[PDB]
C-alpha cells in the first residue's frame, strides 16, 4: 500500500537536529509520496539496470553501480 | 544506546514497509525482490531519507522560518522534471483531501 | 592562470536569464559555482579516465562526466 | 563490438607506426573507401584509435577479422617476434593433388578446434602463395589468448611452413601436429632455423637467396 | 568570453593536455551548465520570495551540489579558489566596518 | 574439519541464549536468529563445497590437459 | 576472515531486521536479543569473502559445468 502516518511521523522526526521542528500532516502525506515513490523509482531503476544484464534477480552490486547515479539525482 | 534503541525501530519500521512496497511492486513488474535485495533497498531509502532530514530544514531556514511548508517540499520534487511532474498532482491530490 | 570574469559571467546570467538582479557581488558567487564545478569535472574526469585507463582526456570520459557531474551539481 | 574484440583492436591498431595507418586498414577490408574519409589521420594517435574502433563499432567487429587486423599488421612487422621453421615431409607417393584453401583452412581449424577448443584461428591467403595462419591460443578452460598469438606462415604447398616462437607451450607440438594434418603431410620437424627475419627465413629455406 | 576563460582554467585545473574539439565541448557543457544554474538560482530566490538573487540563496545552492557542508564551510570554499581581491568582497573580513 | 567445531559452537549459543530468555515471542525470535545462523552455517557449507569444486576442476584442468 | 564476520553480522541484522519488523511489539526483548546477538559476535569471531565466494563459486560452477562438456568432447574425440 504505501508508507503510514505513523511511520513518517517518527522516521522523519528521529533526525532532526532542533526538538520544536515539526512537519505538518499534509505535509506528511507528501513525505508519503515521496518516500514511496523513493522506494518505486530505486526498484525500477534496479529492474532496469537488471534489463540491461537481461537477470531475473536483482542483487548489491548492481545497486552499488546506481548508487554514485541513485544518490545524485533521485 | 539511544542511538540503537532509535536506529533500530525506525530501520525496522521502514523496512516493513518497504517490504510491503515490495510485494507491491512485484505484482506490478513479476519479478521478486529477494531479502539482500529489500534489505539494501531499505538501507538505501534510510540513508538517503538522512539527506532528506538534512534538505528539509535549511529548505525552512533559506526562506527563514522554522515549519515545512508544500514549497519546501516542492523545491524536494525539483530535483528531477520526472518526478516534478509527479508530486505537483500528487500535491494537488492532497490539497484534494 | 589566475583569473574570474567580472562582465561575461553577468551577460550568461542575464542571456539565460532576462529576470533577475545579481547583486553587487553575486557575480563573484556565481563564478565560484563554476569555479567548483569545473573542479569537480576535472577531478571526477581524471578519475573515469583512469577508469578507462586513458592517458588523454577524450570525448567519451567527459560524456560521462557530464551526466553525473551537472546532475549532482544541479539543484 | 564485443568483449576482447574491441579492446584487442584497439590494442593492436596504436602497435603500428603513424605513417603506416592506411596501408594496414585498407588491407582487412571492414573500412570501405567511404569510411576512410571519416576519420582524420594525421592528427593525433589516440583520436585515430578511437574514432577508428568507432567506425568498427558501427561495423560489429568480431575476432574472426580482429586477428585478420593483427595478421596484416604482423606482414609489414614480421622482422619482431622470431619466426621457428618447420618442415613437413610426405611419405613415399604422389604429390598433395588436392590443397584447397578451403580445405585447409577447414582441416586446421577441425584439429586445432578438436582438442585446443577455444582458440581463434583465423587464415588470410596472402598473394606470394603463403598462408598466413594466426592462432590464438588458450586451453578449454580459459578463452583465446589473442594477447600473445602464434602467427604461423604456411606456405601453401611447400613442406616447410614457418611459425612465430612466441611461448613454446604444449601447443607447439600441436601446432605442427594440425600443421601436418592439414596440409596432406605425415612428420612435422622444427629444421632449427629460429631467425627474426621471416623474408630471410623464406629464402635460406627455399635456396630463393642467390637464385 | 567567460566559458573560454573557464576552459583556459580548465587548462591548469585538469594539468593534462586536451584537445580543441573537447573543449568546444566543454563550452557546450558550461552551457548546461548554467542553463540549470540561471533556473535553479530563479526558484531558490523565488522560495525566499526576493526577486533578486543574495549570497546565501547561493550557498544553499552550494549545498545542493553538496560540496559546501559542515566540515567545509562556504567562506572556507572561497578562501581556496577565489583570489585575494575576488574573495574579499564575500567574506567580512574585520576592520570595526566588517563587509 | 574446523566448520563442524563451528557449526557445533554455533548451535550451543543458541541454547545458551535460551536457558536466559524471557517471553514466548522472545524464543520464536530466537529460533528464527538460529535458523539464519543455520542458513549462515550452510554459506560457510557451501564455501567449503566450493574449495572442493575448485579442487576439482584443478583435478579437471589437469586431466584435460593431460 | 574478519571482514567476513562483519557482513555475517550485517546479514543477520537483516534477520534483525525482519523480525522486528515482524516484532515491533518486542522492543526491549529484541534489544536484550540484540545485545546478546553482539555477544555471539564477540564469541565466535573471537575464537575462529562471503559475497565473493558466492559469486566466484558460482562461476567456477558454470566454468566446471564447461569443463565437464571439454571432458565430454577430449574423451569422446580421443576414444574415436
Amino acid at each position: 500500500s504505501g508508507f503510514r502516518k505513523e511511520l513518517v511521523s517518527r522516521l522523519l522526526h528521529l533526525h532532526f537536529k532542533d526538538d520544536k521542528t515539526k512537519v505538518s500532516g499534509d505535509a506528511l502525506q507528501l513525505m508519503v509520496e515521496l518516500l514511496k515513490v523513493f522506494v518505486v523509482e530505486a526498484a525500477v531503476r534496479g529492474v532496469r539496470q537488471a534489463q540491461a544484464e537481461d537477470a531475473l534477480r536483482v542483487d548489491v552490486d548492481q545497486l552499488e553501480k546506481v548508487l554514485p547515479q541513485l544518490l545524485l539525482d533521485f | 544506546q539511544q542511538r540503537f534503541s532509535y536506529q533500530q525501530r525506525l530501520k525496522a519500521a521502514v523496512h516493513y514497509t518497504v517490504g510491503c512496497l515490495c510485494e507491491e511492486v512485484a505484482l506490478d513488474k513479476e519479478m521478486q525482490f529477494s531479502k539482500q535485495t529489500i534489505a539494501a533497498i531499505s538501507e538505501l531509502t534510510f540513508r538517503q531519507c538522512e539527506n532528506f532530514a538534512k534538505d528539509l530544514e535549511m529548505f525552512a531556514r533559506h526562506a527563514k522560518r522554522t515549519t515545512i511548508n508544500t514549497e519546501d517540499v516542492k523545491l524536494l520534487a525539483r530535483r528531477s522534471n520526472s518526478l516534478l511532474k509527479y508530486i505537483t498532482d500528487k500535491s494537488e491530490e492532497i490539497a484534494q483531501i | 592562470k589566475r583569473k574570474a570574469p567580472r562582465g561575461f559571467l553577468k551577460r550568461v546570467f542575464k542571456r539565460k536569464k532576462p529576470q533577475l538582479r545579481l547583486e553587487k557581488s553575486g557575480d563573484l558567487l556565481v563564478h565560484l559555482n563554476c569555479l567548483l564545478f569545473v573542479h569537480r569535472l576535472a577531478e571526477e574526469s581524471r578519475t573515469n579516465a583512469c577508469a578507462s585507463k586513458c592517458r588523454v582526456i577524450n570525448k567519451e570520459h567527459v560524456l560521462a562526466a557530464a551526466k553525473v557531474i551537472l546532475k549532482k551539481s544541479r539543484g | 563490438m564485443d568483449e576482447t574484440v574491441a579492446e584487442f583492436i584497439k590494442r593492436t591498431i596504436l602497435k603500428i607506426p603513424m605513417n603506416e595507418l592506411t596501408t594496414i586498414l585498407k588491407a582487412w577490408d571492414f573500412l570501405s573507401e567511404n569510411q576512410l574519409q571519416t576519420v582524420n589521420f594525421r592528427q593525433r594517435k589516440e583520436s585515430v584509435v578511437q574514432h577508428l574502433i568507432h567506425l568498427c563499432e558501427e561495423k560489429r567487429a568480431s575476432i574472426s577479422d580482429a586477428a585478420l587486423l593483427d595478421i596484416i599488421y604482423m606482414q609489414f612487422h614480421q622482422h619482431q617476434k622470431v619466426w621457428d621453421v618447420f618442415q613437413m615431409s610426405k611419405g613415399p607417393g604422389e604429390d598433395v593433388d588436392l590443397f584447397d584453401m578451403k580445405q585447409f583452412k577447414n582441416s586446421f581449424k577441425k584439429i586445432l578446434q578438436r582438442a585446443l577448443k577455444n582458440v581463434t584461428v583465423s587464415f588470410r591467403e596472402t598473394e606470394e602463395n603463403a598462408v598466413w595462419i594466426r592462432i590464438a591460443w588458450g586451453t578449454q578452460y580459459t578463452k583465446p589468448n589473442q594477447y600473445k598469438p602464434t602467427y604461423v606462415v604456411y606456405y601453401s604447398q611447400t613442406p616447410y611452413a614457418f611459425t612465430s616462437s612466441s611461448m613454446l607451450r604444449r601447443n607447439t607440438p600441436l601446432l605442427g601436429q594440425a600443421l601436418t594434418i592439414a596440409s596432406k603431410h605425415h612428420q612435422i620437424v622444427k629444421m632449427d632455423l629460429r631467425s627474426r627475419y621471416l623474408d630471410s627465413l623464406k629464402a635460406i629455406v627455399f635456396k630463393q637467396y642467390n637464385q | 568570453a567567460g566559458l573560454s576563460h573557464y576552459v583556459k582554467l580548465f587548462s591548469f585545473y585538469a594539468k593534462m593536455p586536451m584537445e580543441r574539439k573537447a573543449l568546444e565541448m566543454v563550452e557546450k557543457c558550461l552551457d548546461k551548465y548554467f542553463q540549470h544554474l540561471c533556473d535553479d538560482l530563479e526558484v531558490f530566490a523565488a522560495h525566499a520570495g526576493r526577486k533578486t538573487v543574495k549570497p546565501e540563496d547561493l550557498e544553499l545552492l552550494m549545498r545542493r551540489q553538496g560540496l559546501v557542508t559542515d566540515q567545509v564551510s562556504l567562506h572556507v570554499l572561497v578562501e581556496r579558489h577565489l583570489p585575494l581581491e575576488y574573495r574579499q568582497l564575500l567574506i567580512p573580513c574585520a576592520y570595526s566596518g566588517n563587509s | 574439519k574446523e566448520l563442524n567445531i563451528v557449526l557445533p559452537e554455533f548451535e550451543k549459543t543458541h541454547l545458551e541464549h535460551q536457558q536466559r530468555i524471557e517471553s514466548k515471542v522472545c524464543k520464536a525470535a530466537i529460533a528464527t536468529f538460529y535458523v539464519n545462523v543455520k542458513e549462515q552455517f550452510i554459506k560457510m557449507l557451501k564455501e567449503s563445497q566450493m574449495l572442493t569444486n575448485l579442487k576439482r576442476k584443478n583435478a579437471k584442468m589437469i586431466s584435460d590437459i593431460e | 576472515s574478519k571482514s567476513t564476520r562483519d557482513h555475517l553480522q550485517t546479514m543477520m541484522e537483516s534477520v534483525i531486521m525482519t523480525i522486528l519488523s515482524n516484532s515491533i511489539k518486542e522492543k526491549e526483548e529484541i534489544q536484550y536479543h540484540l545485545n546478546f546477538l553482539k555477544k555471539r559476535l564477540l564469541q565466535q569471531c573471537e575464537t575462529l569473502k562471503m559475497e565473493d565466494l558466492t559469486n566466484v563459486s558460482s562461476l567456477l560452477n558454470m566454468e566446471r559445468a564447461r569443463d565437464k562438456a571439454n571432458e565430454e568432447g577430449l574423451a569422446l574425440l580421443q576414444e574415436e
